[PDB]
């Protein structure tokens, strides 16, 4: 299996701080895919082919990298961007989620 | 607009066996993929395995080779897991996600299900 | 000649028996069983399939006597994947559109200028095996219409092609048998981590499918084994080939010939050497291996080197004999050859890049090195009778030394020395009348053997006189006779030489001759189709 570690597991960032994220993969993968989730909900598409953004999200969200280092970053972090971020890979076989980064606004 | 909507909330009795459907509409059912997750309270998520539509080939998880069943009927437009063989480590949510079929660039999971609460308990 | 007394002044022996080496009649060979591996110069080749739509867009001015074509463009455009997938594999049949990007506008063209429908692919005439295409139409549609006015037609011809593939080294790139070069590496994949590899398109353009079943236009029979079909985009057709890995389909060595009965001879000091009688040629390797892991894609050298060393030790020595070591010996040959040697043991008992030349020179080493071999132990032999020849015959010069002592310092000096037996010694001292008339006539000079006269009477009282024999009759001389006849016990040796022999050069094909093969020569080709506008036309003149 493809292990997918998401380094900050809780980020407490402040509503305009360059918030950073980063998944690292155990082997080279292709492309990287990004999810949200919020508190009783079902994820939501944030970010496909590791850098090109899906449909109704804003553009201070940025991805990028490759191989088996991968990044999100937040350009200005508003409050309606606390929720759970989940890096996945369907490279091989099974298909691996990520750890899960929540994202605390401090406020 | 395209919508999956998914069966409801389940309290089912250990050892029995479970059929979670999630019914399509606004897209041509037949040419898209209908892959399977699991999450469970407060962790993560873990996938499944999916059905073709068109074809009937499931390609599955080797977790959850004994575990789960993939059927889908081409009239009603619906997609099912058949959940077997239950534990207290089965109660999760479980959603339903559109994946292309083929692999690009652009093949991910662009709409989701709503979940299926699971409950093993008595 | 005359003969002064020796005296004790000199005194001199024989030498005696002499000792001397033996040749050498055992060497450390080794027998064995080996394989040749050689450089891959030849490429990667498999098969694939091409979409296109062939758009011609004809122009025509109407006469009132006839009709006359102003503009014929024809441009080819790509079948998207989704109708391979959904129209043609399914159905057999192709829309009567194309749409398409072209200038960075989406564009569009409809056959017969009418609304889209589905066409059935129906086979070429001239479809052969391996070569076989299938079209929707077999018109290219023109309006010629009102006289007076220009009229355009558009044609549609979806086409469908079974094409072969090629691939050379580095692998970054293959070209189809149309002519058309895909910058795309054949094992690339986005999945199974082979997105390595080179991709010189956009993301977009490349698309893969996982469990695919090939459906043949012809006889509609879904193939019985699943594949992992690529499929690439271009802004002129679309490829479509199977997926596989880049280690498992390619070498960067290539099986050359077996060999049964090989011998590893380690009689040179610091080296090996690879002999075949049955190839013919010496190979010469270090004495350490080589490290297959320093050669760029080289790992089917030792699957196919056990495959075939194991193929015929189940052939020829099975009952007799057993390999050692369960991994064959691997060795960097001169001239770039790779030697997969496998040793036979008795019953009773920074990448590296090879490059491979000619085998000529180890088929002048293994015919040296045989004729060598042979003329030193013959040789050898020879040395060694004559050694102990001129051994036993030093018995036979001694017991002559007992009596006539004299000769043996005659033969073994050179001139016609006196030897008297000094016990177990011997001592060295380096007016012609006919004969007085009255055993052996040595009276006076004015007569011993061998023109020695003495100087006294020794004798009883032919003979040999200078180059004449003097006839004696109960002692008186008769006259100075000559014998013609001779008895001779030498043998006679005649050795010949080798004449010369002159090499004058002599080749099959020549250079220029090897070259003239083939239908076309690009280069010929060019450089006359070049100079047509400077040749029909005129260029340098300008109008005013």
């Amino acid at each position: 299996q493809i292990v997918l570690s998401q380094s900050p597991a809780i980020l407490s960032a402040s509503p305009g701080e360059k918030v950073t994220m980063t998944c690292r993969a155990s082997s080279s993968v292709s492309y990287i895919y990004w999810y949200q989730q919020k508190p009783e909900s079902s994820p939501k598409p944030w970010i496909y082919a590791t850098s090109n953004l899906a449909s109704g999200v804003p553009g201070r969200f940025s991805g990028s990298g490759s191989g088996t280092s991968y990044s999100l970053t937040i350009s200005r972090v508003e409050a309606e961007d606390a929720a759970t971020y989940y890096c996945q890979q369907w490279s091989y076989n099974p298909y691996t989620f990520g750890g899960g980064t929540k994202l605390e606004i401090r406020r | 607009e395209v919508q999956l909507q998914q069966s409801g909330p389940e309290l089912v009795k250990p050892g029995a066996s479970v059929k979670i459907s999630c019914k399509a509409s606004g897209y041509t059912f037949a040419d898209y993929t209908m892959h399977w997750v699991k999450q469970s309270h407060g962790k993560s998520l873990e996938w499944i395995g999916y059905i073709n539509p068109y074809s009937l080939f499931i390609d599955s998880n080797q977790k959850f080779k004994n575990k789960a069943t993939l059927t889908v009927d081409n009239s009603s437009y619906t997609a099912y897991m058949e959940l077997r063989s239950l534990t207290s480590e089965d109660s999760a949510v479980y959603y339903c996600a559109r994946f292309p079929p083929y692999y690009g660039f652009d093949s991910h999971f662009d709409y989701w299900g709503q979940g299926t609460a699971l409950t093993v308990s008595s | 000649y005359v003969c002064p007394p020796p005296s004790g002044s000199t005194v001199v022996r024989l030498e005696p028996e002499q000792a001397c080496p033996e040749y050498s009649q055992g060497r450390n060979f080794t027998e064995g069983i080996a394989v040749l591996f050689k450089e891959n110069i030849a490429p990667h080749k498999f098969k694939a399939h091409i979409y296109y739509k062939n758009v011609i867009v004809t122009t025509v001015w109407s006469g009132s006597t006839y009709a006359a074509i102003t503009n014929r463009f024809t441009d080819r455009v790509p079948v998207p994947v989704q109708e391979i997938t959904d129209v043609i594999d399914r159905r057999g049949k192709c829309v009567s559109k194309a749409e398409y990007v072209r200038n960075n506008h989406k564009v569009t063209a409809f056959d017969r200028d009418e609304n889209p429908v589905e066409v059935d692919l129906r086979p070429s005439r001239l479809n052969a095996l391996g070569t076989r295409g299938w079209h929707t139409t077999n018109d290219t549609h023109t309006k010629i219409g009102a006289a007076g006015f220009y009229h355009t037609g558009t044609s549609v011809n979806c086409i469908v092609e079974e094409v072969e593939a090629r691939s050379v080294y580095p692998y970054d790139s293959f070209a189809l048998s149309t002519g058309d070069i895909v910058y795309m590496s054949p094992f690339y994949g986005l999945r199974e981590g082979a997105h390595g590899e080179h991709i010189g398109y956009a993301p977009g353009r490349f698309q893969q499918v996982e469990h695919y079943y090939p459906i043949d236009l012809d006889s509609r029979l879904r193939a019985s084994e699943s594949v992992t079909r690529n499929f690439l985009r271009t802004p002129h057709f679309t490829v479509a080939w199977d997926w596989a890995p880049k280690t498992r389909r390619v070498c960067s060595l290539a099986k050359w010939r077996e060999a049964e009965e090989m011998i590893r001879d380690e009689t040179r000091d610091g080296s090996f050497r690879f002999t075949s009688r049955a190839l013919g040629a010496s190979f010469v390797s270090d004495v350490t291996q080589l490290d297959l892991q320093r050669v760029h894609l080289g790992d089917c050298v030792l699957r196919e080197a056990s495959e075939a060393i194991d193929a015929i030790y189940q052939r020829r020595y099975n009952n007799t004999h057993v390999l050692a070591g369960d991994r064959p010996e691997v060795y960097l040959a001169r001239g770039g050859f790779v030697v997969a040697f496998r040793p036979l043991i008795s019953n009773e008992l920074g990448h590296l890049r090879i490059t491979t030349g000619s085998a000529e020179f180890a088929r002048l080493q293994f015919t040296y090195d045989h004729i060598q071999a042979h003329v030193n132990d013959m040789l050898g032999r020879i040395a060694a009778a004559w050694c102990e020849l001129q051994n036993k015959d030093r018995t036979l010069w001694s017991e002559m030394s007992r009596l006539n002592p004299s000769a043996v310092a005659t033969a073994a000096l050179g001139q016609r020395v006196s030897a008297r037996m000094l016990g177990d010694v011997m001592a060295i001292s380096r007016g012609v009348y006919v004969q007085n008339s009255m055993s052996r006539p040595l009276v006076t000079f004015e007569l011993g053997d061998d023109n020695e006269l003495l100087i006294s009477r020794d004798l009883i009282e032919y003979f040999k006189l200078g180059s004449g024999y003097v006839y004696y009759e109960d002692y008186s001389y008769v006259r100075m006779v000559e014998v013609p006849e001779t008895i001779s016990t030498r043998v006679t040796l005649n050795l010949t030489l080798l004449e010369d022999r002159e090499f004058l050069p002599l080749e099959v094909y020549t250079r220029e001759e090897l070259a003239d093969t083939g239908l076309l020569d690009y280069s010929e080709i060019q450089r006359r189709n070049q100079l047509h506008a400077l040749k029909f036309y005129d260029i340098d003149r300008v109008v005013k």
